């Protein structure tokens, strides 16, 4: 299989999902 | 290097120098987490903990060290402890997670470590505690196995 077309997807994949990170709660603490 | 000069603030007391480190880590450090399969409902939680603890223990950090090093290796301990239990798109998300779930552990971290967040091979060896050439080793062995159930899944 084309494994680094795979793990492109799944950079993408994961980075998409991940974008809503909350700076604001973490100086919170 | 940006994280450097960052990195020395927070340690002086500078809590904007540190929410820039963690807007510029803090996507990487969910990426990661969500590539290990860890649910959504403990995701938010984790990255918030590494982001405390390397607060916490700046006054025991170099600055002049690689700060995303520094941090993945907080950040990857309180990972494992929770991805051995794993449970629209993303339906997307899942099967990313599952494939990567098939790798033994030690391929697993590297990989993501080195193909999802981008850490060069001797950023990721710096982070898990080995030789580079045994990163080589296990990267080799990784993308063996996800051509293997890449072929047995399409
Ligand atoms: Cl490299």
């Amino acid at each position: 299989a084309d494994v680094e077309e795979w793990l492109t997807h799944a950079r993408k994949v994961t980075q998409e999902a991940s974008i809503g990170v909350d700076v604001t709660s973490i100086q919170e603490c | 290097d940006a994280d450097r000069i960052l990195a020395a603030q927070a340690a002086s007391g500078n809590q904007r120098a540190f929410g820039q480190l963690v807007a510029r880590h803090g996507v990487a450090l969910a990426q990661a987490a969500r590539s290990f399969g860890i649910p959504e409902t403990d995701v938010d939680d984790v990255v918030q903990d590494t982001f405390v603890a390397a607060w916490h223990a700046l006054d025991d950090f170099d600055p002049d060290r690689p700060f995303r090093a520094w941090l993945f290796r907080i950040g990857l301990n309180k990972m494992r402890d929770l991805y051995r239990f794993r449970r629209a798109a993303r339906l997307e998300l899942a099967r990313v997670a599952s494939t990567l779930g098939k790798l033994d552990t030690g391929s697993r971290e590297v990989i993501v470590l080195t193909a999802i967040v981008g850490m060069s091979q001797p950023e990721a060896a710096a982070v898990l505690g080995l030789s580079v050439k045994a990163v080589e080793g296990r990267i080799g062995r990784a993308r063996a196995k996800l051509s293997a159930l890449l072929d047995a899944d399409s």
